[PDB]
């Protein structure tokens, strides 16, 4: 649009790279929520994803985002920590 | 008031101007009784008479007083379960009782406070007199109660979209699944959770949504 | 005030509530199942009869 | 505003005026501005034709007891506390003891100066202004202080001796008790209603009696610094409680005479078997020492900030005020001469000493008084 | 002695079965004398009867029993200022109330505690009469007297220990003021112990940011004076050996943000102690940490107060919360509001961590909102993970829309009246409506102002603004002027900042005269404006179509979007004509309002409320002169009347108007004075500089219920309005107004009270510099 201008928007609740480091695949969600506490959202009907993703709007430019995700088994024991950078 | 008089004397004049509908000389008669006689022999029916006369003069929390009052008084009565369906009933004319109704505005993307207090004394009139006379009338209240919050947490549901804080979206929209399966804003908020999702680039998560939007298209 | 004013009541509305929820009910596919009555809803559906809003009688 | 705010209490001021003695003043001898509205227990000395008199504002004299002649004057309007050039303010009472002359300044200072020309014998600060007139013995400047502190200093140059708390008062609960020496023993009184004997020589508590009732919980009198100093009758402590509840008791061990745990009292004296008072109300009444039995009363002067009856050319001599001076039948009562000397009024103690009755109003200041 | 029958006299509450369970002995139970005896303590135990005489004839009880309830009134004589459900709050902790047990000896533990009430606000000159005045079947009223004659007030206040900082400055400092000289007024003051306890704590404060961390007040004796209001006060005091702030050891948890703490504890090593300021900067890293997320920054600051060397040490303990606690947000309080709006103006988010600066600034566009009381919240730690708060926003909305009416007799004129109708949050969606005009023989007018404040979410503020002014001035209606007055104007507002925003209109001004008056600057304006008519007679008509462009811009840095009490708001109001305008010009006009309280509890608040514009032509083509400014009437200017304030129009030899009402409504006419006159309403200037000086003030008189409804503010009125083309060259036996000095000048205060449609303002005002033309009516009452 002709504006460049923006009321920039927000919302992460996301992982930094350190906390990558804090935790592991294989290590509880309590493990995890020792270190890092529980996501702002988690997985409602399947094994536990423990979505943590950063969100940020520069004006008239794209949008930042950094989303890292926590695929925890039914035990809570970590299979998957998926980090996804923009886009 | 009304001074100290016989009690039926005082009670048969609120009696007209509560079937007058004259709730306002019928308070002036009512409390008059239990200004003298809280204890006599109307005083008990006196207070269901209150909570019928002040509701209807829009005393809504001296109805929930004269409730609570009876409440302290009968903790049981015949008339608890016209109470109990009484507290949901001053309760939802707590909730929404705007002059917008006749110009065609929605009142449930507004505070649902006291329909929460109303969805309490329904269903606490539908568990604790689950055969009254008001417990069939209450009970379709409630699913209704349960819509008046659906609309409401669709009305946030629909902010956050528009805002596009889909982490916010989720949780919204997670508790309208949380809350209800039935209403239409169900279905509505069922495809903005997968929206979010794939603004979220959760696209594989929002492909289990999308069998629920294959499951639950009808 | 002490004047004709013709209008002195206080009512909740109308029977909307009567006119209650629509069915959209949960049929969710396996693993997309989750709770869907978390809250204050708990509403046995209990119609042990009796009048309904205008029809039912208060006082 | 001002014609519609008030709901206070009614006096009954003066009824019987009397002139059968002719009242008058010896002289006027005003010392400026002594007392004012900041009431103390200063007021000055009267002995050896010397009016040892002061104002609170600085200007500390000698005035002759013939004309209020200046037989000496100083200042203490000197550069004592946080600014240069401050006064007197004193809340002591004019004390000569030997060739000094002590005061309890509200400055928590104690002076001494020397009574021959006012010049500073010596200067102490001390913990917590005067809350009764210093009495200056033994060496010792026994002062019952504002925080109920029995406390001692040299004579000296105020080497302070010791500082104990006797009956601590809570809030500022005004017991006034005379630090009084009897038999080799500090006998004070109580600020919340009680009344005791220290060891005069270092303060060490002989007996506390716990007497009466104090300001909290059961809520007595503010309207007067009560009189808790005991006047002990060798073998008998005569003092007030603090809710002017009176008890005549034992000097040794606070035992109980007899007493009137009834009282409201704001003055007493002891006057032989007629121990003569001022109520709360400032209701007169002429009292016994083996009960407090009523030998007379007057209710004529009434509501009235009095002074402590004394007796001058014998009748009881009640100041009050309202400057007005008062002549009390010591028999059955009644007036025998009454004087209006002054209208700014006395919260001095008469001293009926050196011939003369010795007065100093508030801002009227120091009034000789004869008939 | 087993009872054939219990005699249950006097009972009137508890009733006689309530008085026989009461009983240890129920009839048709043995009796025993002892439990005759018990029988007198158990109804004595109920509370509820006075006097109980348990007797028995031979085994038949007997039991006289005299009865404490109902209290069927408690009435308050002597009631002044001290009010009397306190009073009776004395009676209600007693367990005494209106319908109650009265045990008729409690007479005076109940005036103890009227006194003591007294006593705990600091009178004790007041004496309290709890009269028993009796009602029927045992029934009582509690007639109360009080003879409140005078609280307390302030003497003295003396403090030993302190020897370096002068009691009295300190008596100044804090409350403890009690001097209004003879010459000086700097208020009133009066005793209260509780602004004493608070004033101990300002002088805690006091030594301690001078450096004496030693410093303590020992006791302090305000004596017991017997006058019952004597206030002569004996402080005890440790001063405290000034020390100074020499090092900051600041540690625990610091959350790896140390520097961003080492900045907030860059202090200098040995200046003096400030543990003010060392109080203030430990909140700086919670608003830090608080910025960061964590919303629990323990921060436990501790001076190692080193008197070897006369210093401060300070170790601090820090503990931040977590970041992400800002689970999501609760909104209490839009029950006819719509929730959306308000909820989009916040700038904390769900699902993420907290900025402490978010939620207020939230709580800034939620107070810059205006149709709301209250702005709080809840902030909700959910217990659980270190990621849970729900903050619950409670909020209070206020009543919106407004009415305003003149004055003129209807139905008598003609059916005809004054209009405008304001609702302004349309049924609780925002939707600024409101809607102006009037019906009237001499003119008739019809304006409406419409806003979507958010027709997107930008704050794309629809505002769609529209009129119709069909003016004829109905003396002939064709003789004088006659005016259909009608265009558009659509606006919209532009973010620039979060409080900076920007506007910008379209103009269509589609005016059509008629019947023009013999005035200079009338026909002076159309004659740049190409038209030559006759200034004799009003014979001329005139169709416009203006096309201007309208814009605009707005400062928003002020406390509430209704009543607010400190900063200001700026707000660029200006228009120029287009390519295709029937007339090339252009005006730009600025108000400025800043609120500055001289108060620090801002009860006395600076309101400097100036208004300035310029108007003119784009070369050749000029302003219409009906674009003058003007100034007067209630508009900020009062006192003086509507339009009284300006340049002043010179009349003309003229005959006809093509009507003139006979010697009525002249306008140098064939009803008299052909020649050049000069009318006494100002025709106003293409320059505007007036301000207005206006000053908040409390009220002592009036509850706070409505209190806070009330802005009594004082102004002083000063300006002109003057024609920076106004000539003397043309207006010679007529005044020039080409210099700003015209400046007329009033004074006075406004009486506002808000209805349930809003505020409604009056004012009397006092006009001191009075000019040629400068009508006036002093009182001024606005809606």
């Amino acid at each position: 649009e002709r504006v460049v201008y923006r009321p920039d928007i927000n919302q992460g609740n996301y992982l930094t790279a350190n906390d990558v480091s804090k935790i592991r695949v294989g290590m509880t969600q309590q493990q995890v929520a020792y270190a890092l506490g529980t996501p702002l959202m988690s997985d409602p009907f399947g094994t536990n994803t423990w979505f943590y993703v950063f969100r940020q709007q520069p004006g008239h430019e794209g949008v930042t985002q950094q989303t890292l995700t926590l695929t925890f088994n039914s035990s809570g024991v970590l299979t998957n920590i998926d980090n996804k950078p923009a886009l | 008031e009304v001074p100290d008089n016989p009690p039926n004397e005082i009670y048969a004049t609120a009696q007209q101007k509560l079937q007058d509908g004259n709730w306002r000389q019928a308070i002036t008669q009512l409390e008059a009784l239990d200004n003298r006689y809280p204890f006599g022999p109307y005083s008990q029916q006196v207070q269901l008479d209150l909570i019928y006369a002040y509701y209807k003069n829009a005393d809504l929390p001296l109805a929930q007083a004269a409730i609570d009052r009876f409440i302290r008084l009968n903790p049981t009565h015949p008339n608890i379960d016209y109470v109990m369906y009484m507290r949901g009933l001053t309760n939802m004319a707590l909730d929404d009782s705007a002059l917008q109704g006749f110009f065609g505005v929605d009142r449930s993307d507004r505070d649902p406070q006291h329909a929460r207090a109303a969805f309490s004394d329904f269903s606490k009139l539908v568990r604790g007199y689950p055969n009254s006379q008001y417990t069939t009338d209450a009970t379709k209240r409630l699913v209704f109660l349960k819509d008046r919050l659906a609309k409401y947490e669709y009305s946030v549901a629909e902010y956050y979209t528009e805002r596009g804080a889909w982490v916010a979206v989720v949780n919204r929209v997670e508790g309208m699944l949380r809350d209800y399966p039935d209403t239409q804003a169900t279905r509505d908020a069922l495809p903005l959770m997968e929206n979010a999702y794939r603004q979220m680039q959760m696209n594989a998560q929002a492909e289990k949504v999308a069998k629920i939007i294959a499951a639950n298209s009808s | 005030c002490s004047s004709d004013s013709r209008y002195k009541r206080q009512v909740s509305g109308d029977e909307a509530y009567l006119e209650a929820a629509p069915l959209a009910e949960l049929h969710a596919p396996a693993g997309m199942i989750l709770p869907v009555t978390s809250g204050d809803y708990a509403i046995p559906v209990t119609n042990g009869s009796g009048a309904v809003g205008k029809a039912l009688d208060i006082r | 505003l001002f014609n519609s705010e008030e709901d206070v209490v009614k006096m009954s001021p003066l009824p019987t005026v009397e002139n059968q003695f002719t009242p008058t003043t010896a002289w006027s001898t005003s010392v400026g501005s002594g007392i004012g509205n900041f009431y103390s227990n200063l007021h000055p000395a009267l002995a050896d034709n010397v009016v040892y008199a002061a104002d609170r504002a600085g200007l500390v004299k000698a005035l002759n007891a013939d004309d209020g002649k200046e037989i000496w004057s100083v200042s203490l309007a000197e550069k004592d506390g946080w600014f240069s050039k401050e006064p007197a303010l004193l809340s002591g009472g004019v004390t000569v003891s030997g060739g000094h002359v002590y005061i309890g300044s509200e400055k928590a200072q104690v002076y001494a100066l020397n009574t021959s020309d006012g010049t500073v014998a010596w200067q102490t600060k001390v913990a917590g202004e005067a809350l009764s007139r210093p009495v200056v013995s033994d060496g010792l400047v026994l002062i019952h202080t504002s925080n109920g502190q029995l406390q001692a200093l040299n004579e000296a140059d105020g080497a302070v001796k010791w500082t104990v708390n006797l009956d601590m008062p809570s809030l500022s609960l005004r017991g006034e008790s005379a630090p009084t020496t009897a038999f080799g023993a500090a006998v004070v009184g109580g600020d919340n209603g009680r009344v005791s004997a220290v060891l005069m020589e270092q303060g060490q508590m002989i007996w506390q009696q716990r007497i009466s009732q104090a300001t909290g919980s059961t809520e007595i009198d503010r309207l007067s610094d009560v009189d808790t100093t005991p006047v002990v009758v060798n073998g008998v402590v005569f003092a007030l409680a603090y809710n002017g509840n009176l008890t005549a008791l034992d000097l040794r061990s606070g035992q109980i005479m007899w007493k009137r745990e009834l009282g409201s009292v704001n003055d007493f004296i002891v006057d032989g078997n007629r121990i003569y008072l001022v109520d709360q109300n400032d209701r007169v009444m002429a009292l016994t020492i083996d009960g407090g039995v009523t030998l007379w009363t007057q209710s004529d002067l009434l509501h009235r900030l009095l002074t402590s009856p004394v007796l001058y050319n014998g009748n009881l001599v009640v100041g009050d005020s309202e400057g007005y001076l008062h002549w009390i039948n010591v028999e059955d009562g009644r007036f025998v001469a009454q004087q209006k000397v002054d209208s700014s009024g006395f919260q001095t103690e008469p001293v009926a000493a050196d011939g003369k009755l010795l007065i100093q109003a508030k801002d009227g200041t120091v009034y000789s008084i004869t008939r | 002695f087993v009872v054939k029958d219990i005699h249950f006299e006097g009972l009137q509450r508890v009733a006689v079965g309530a008085a026989l369970l009461s009983m240890p002995v129920r009839t048709g139970d043995t009796v025993n004398d002892e439990d005759i005896s018990n029988t007198i303590r158990a109804l004595f135990a109920t509370g509820n009867f006075e006097d109980v005489r348990v007797l028995r004839d031979g085994d038949t009880l007997l039991v006289q029993v005299k009865e404490r309830p109902t209290i069927a009134s408690i009435t308050f004589s002597g009631n002044k200022s001290v009010k009397d459900d306190m009073l009776k709050q004395n009676l209600e902790a007693s367990g005494v109330r209106v319908g109650e047990s009265l045990d008729r000896t409690t007479i005076a533990d109940i005036e103890k505690g009227l006194e003591d009430f007294y006593y705990s606000v600091g009178k004790y000159s007041a004496s309290v009469k709890a009269v028993v005045t009796p009602l029927p079947r045992n029934r009582v009223d509690l007639k109360l007297v009080f003879q409140e004659g005078v609280s307390a007030e302030i003497q003295q206040i003396n403090i030993v220990g302190n020897h370096a900082f002068t009691t009295d400055e300190l008596i100044s400092h804090f409350q403890l003021r009690d001097e209004v000289p003879w010459w000086n007024v700097v208020g009133d003051r009066k005793y209260q112990k509780q602004k004493l306890a608070g004033d101990l704590e300002t002088l805690r404060s006091y030594y301690l940011d001078r450096g004496y961390a030693r410093f303590n007040i020992d006791s302090t004796q305000v004596s017991l004076t017997p006058d019952k209001k004597g206030i002569y006060v004996t402080v005890n005091i440790t001063e405290g050996d000034q020390y100074k702030l020499s090092g900051v050891e600041v540690s625990g948890n610091l959350a790896g943000h140390s520097a961003e703490i080492e900045q907030l504890t860059k202090i200098e090593p040995g200046e003096l102690y400030n543990g003010t300021k060392v109080t203030k900067m430990e909140d700086d890293i919670k608003k830090l940490l608080g910025r960061y997320g964590y919303a629990y920054p323990r921060v436990q600051s501790m001076p190692e107060i080193n008197d070897a060397d006369k210093t401060v040490k300070l170790r601090v303990n820090v503990d931040a919360g977590n970041r992400f606690y800002v689970r999501k947000i609760r909104f209490e309080g839009n029950d006819t509001s719509k929730d959306a709006v308000l909820r989009r103006e916040m700038r904390q988010m769900e699902g993420a961590w907290l900025g402490s600066d978010l939620v207020d600034q939230g709580k800034e566009r939620l107070n810059r909102l205006g149709f709301f009381e209250t702005v709080d919240t809840d902030t909700q730690r959910v217990p659980g993970s270190p990621d849970q708060v729900d903050v619950v926003y409670k909020v209070k909305e206020r009543n919106t829309g407004s009415f305003n009416f003149g004055i003129g007799y209807g139905t008598e004129s003609g059916v005809s009246f004054q209009a405008g109708v304001q609702q302004d949050n349309w049924l609780g969606t925002g939707y600024a409506v409101g809607i102006n005009g009037t019906k009237n023989d001499y003119q008739t007018y019809a304006e409406l102002s419409v806003t979507n404040p958010y027709f997107t979410v930008d704050g794309v503020s629809l505002g769609g603004r529209l009129f119709y002014n069909d003016f004829q001035a109905d003396d002939a209606d064709l003789s004088d002027y006659t005016n259909k007055s009608y265009g558009t104007d659509v606006t919209l507002g532009f973010p620039i900042n979060e409080y900076n925003s920007l506007r910008a209109g379209l103009g269509y001004v589609h005016n059509s005269l008629s019947n023009m008056q013999p005035q200079v600057a009338m026909w002076r304006y159309l004659y740049s404006m190409g038209e030559h008519p006759s200034t004799s007679d009003q014979d001329n008509s005139f169709k416009t179509d203006d096309f201007t462009f309208n814009y605009g811009w707005t400062y928003n840095k002020l406390d509430r979007g209704y009543f607010p009490t400190d900063g200001s708001r700026v707000n660029l109001t200006g228009k120029v004509t287009i390519p295709g305008s029937d007339n090339e010009y252009y005006k730009v006009t600025l108000d400025t309002a800043t609120y500055v309280p001289i108060d620090d509890d801002h009860k006395w608040v600076v309101l400097g409320r100036t208004r300035w514009g310029y108007g003119d032509g784009l070369g050749g083509k000029e302003m219409p002169f009906y674009e003058n400014f003007y100034a007067g009437g209630s508009s900020t200017v009062r006192g003086f009347q509507s339009n009284t304030i300006g340049p002043k129009a010179v009349y003309f030899p003229h005959q006809a108007s093509n009507y003139d009402p006979d010697y009525d409504y002249e306008c140098a006419t064939q009803d008299g004075a052909k020649d050049l006159c000069k009318s006494d309403d100002a025709v106003g200037g293409n320059a505007m500089a007036v301000a207005s000086l206006e000053f908040i003030t409390p009220t002592p008189f009036i509850s706070d219920k409505y209190a806070n409804s009330v802005r009594t503010s004082f102004f002083w009125d000063m300006g002109t309005v003057w024609d920076t083309n106004w000539d003397s060259s043309q207006y010679s036996g007529y005044p020039d107004y080409s210099d700003p000095s015209n400046i007329r000048m009033s004074a006075g205060i406004a009486l506002q009270w808000m209805s349930p449609l809003g505020p409604l303002v009056f004012s009397y005002a006092q006009p001191f510099k009075k000019y040629d033309g400068d009508k006036a009516e002093q009182f001024q009452f606005n809606i």
